[PDB]
């Protein structure tokens, strides 16, 4: 579900 | 008398085995290298000066033209991946590095500023410097009772230097510099100067912008609680990178990111969701968009400090990256919370600009929007009221949009659609 | 940024 994606 | 001199000039004084005639043709390169448009930094370095110049930094009994020297070279430095290799290719790094405990302030300052420069190319020159040393004698620079003795223009210069050994990734900085340099950026970081604020707040922002591991090496320091309180600062230069900080926390792993809750942070995001700055709406709802991925209890933290409504905001009204950050928030809310969370989000107002949402030419988002819908339904199928949600959809529109999608030309898109019509619109 | 010059 988390995104490194800042 | 040093003021605009050619580089022919600076050549032929440099040349000449007059320390006193070198020392004079240096500071006319370093006022060159000094001005406001256009330093000529690559006939410079044509011309040959680089040797000369790290000779001059050794010339201990000569501090005037080791001043002058380094401000040319870290000037040099300044520019190009090219134009930086010049300076390490000349030798400056071990050179810069005695510097540092030169009695001479303003040559230890010089010395620091120009490997700041130097590790800031990129991880290659970055560890180089790591390797020759350096960071053993930069920390002691900073190894005092108080920071508010040294001056401010030299802790900024140092706290700077130190933030771009922590820059950089592929690789990441060696896990025992970053250990090592962690407990003088943890002090850093509750100084009272809003530039050495800032620029360790970068400098975590960068260590924490990576796995799990580097961002537990990090928050087992305490600094979260730190952080937080930054992210109140009324300086947008220091709110930016708290909150880069914090967002990358909360990439990690559930623990992390309780301790930014824990900490107080949720407190924070009605001013962060709303505030002016583009980037920082943007950055702010990334971070809970992270957030509603995590636990039921911390998806129920969102709730309880008010900011499902804020959500609804950025969604209804916000730039384009930003509502696209808003609707990852509402999908990994929705995948991971509970029946009675996920009514929430429709009581609070979700579904109308949710549905206008899909009028985006953005396919991801799209895709992102029905899995929600879809989610919400689920949710709606266990309490058996999805024909409620069905006319909720209707009368706003967004059912003409969805049909819409079913002659979408992404497959995941028009598959999702038809699921979404079968299923609860006949 | 990654590199400052120094102007003064």
């Amino acid at each position: 579900k988390k995104r490194r994606r800042e | 008398g040093t003021v605009n001199w050619s580089v022919e000039d600076i050549v032929k004084g440099i040349n000449s085995n007059n320390l006193e005639s070198q020392l004079q043709a240096t500071q006319a390169a370093r006022k060159l290298l000094s001005r406001e448009k256009q330093p000529p930094i690559d006939n410079i370095i044509r011309a040959g000066l680089i040797p000369k110049f790290v000779s001059f930094l050794g010339k201990t009994d000569c501090s005037p033209i080791q001043f002058e020297s380094a401000w040319a070279l870290t000037n040099i430095a300044s520019g190009t991946s090219e134009q930086t290799k010049a300076v390490v290719d000349g030798g400056a790094i071990p050179a810069f590095i005695s510097l540092l405990a030169s009695p001479h302030a303003h040559i230890s300052e010089q010395a620091v500023w120009a490997l700041g420069n130097i590790a800031g190319d990129g991880s290659a020159f970055r560890d180089l410097v790591i390797k020759h040393g350096a960071i053993d004698p930069l920390l002691a620079l900073l190894a005092v009772p108080d920071l508010s003795t040294l001056a401010c223009g030299y802790l900024r210069n140092l706290t700077w230097t130190l933030s771009n050994l922590c820059r950089n990734k592929n690789p990441a900085p060696p896990l025992d510099a970053v250990e090592q340099i962690l407990p003088t950026l943890v002090r850093l970081l509750h100084h009272n100067d809003p530039e050495v604020l800032a620029d360790s707040c970068w400098a975590i922002s960068y260590l924490t912008d990576g796995p799990n591991e580097r961002i537990e090496m990090v928050v087992k320091k305490g600094v979260v609680p730190q952080l937080v309180k930054l992210l109140g600062a009324t300086e947008l230069p220091i709110v930016t990178p708290a909150l880069r900080a914090i967002g990358n926390i909360v990439t990690g792993t559930d623990e992390q990111t309780q301790k930014v809750i824990d900490a107080g942070a949720l407190a924070v995001f009605p001013s962060l969701l709303t505030n002016p700055k583009t980037n920082i709406q943007k950055e702010a709802t990334w971070t809970m968009s992270n957030i509603t991925a995590g636990r039921q209890d911390q998806i129920q933290q969102v709730v309880n400090h008010g900011l499902v409504p804020f959500l609804v905001g950025v969604l209804s009204k916000a730039d384009f990256k930003t509502q696209k950050e808003a609707a990852w928030a509402i999908t990994n809310y929705t995948s991971g919370g509970t029946v009675e969370q996920i009514v929430y989000l429709v009581h609070c107002g979700i579904i109308e600009p949710l549905m206008n949402l899909l009028s985006a030419k953005d396919t991801k988002i799209i895709q992102v929007i029905l899995d929600a819908i879809s989610n919400i339904f689920q949710a709606a199928e266990k309490l058996g009221e999805t024909e409620k949600l069905s006319i909720m959809i209707e009368e706003c529109g967004g059912l003409d949009k969805i049909e819409a999608l079913q002659r979408h030309e992404n497959e995941s898109v028009y598959k999702a659609s038809l699921n979404l019509i079968e299923k609860y619109f006949s």
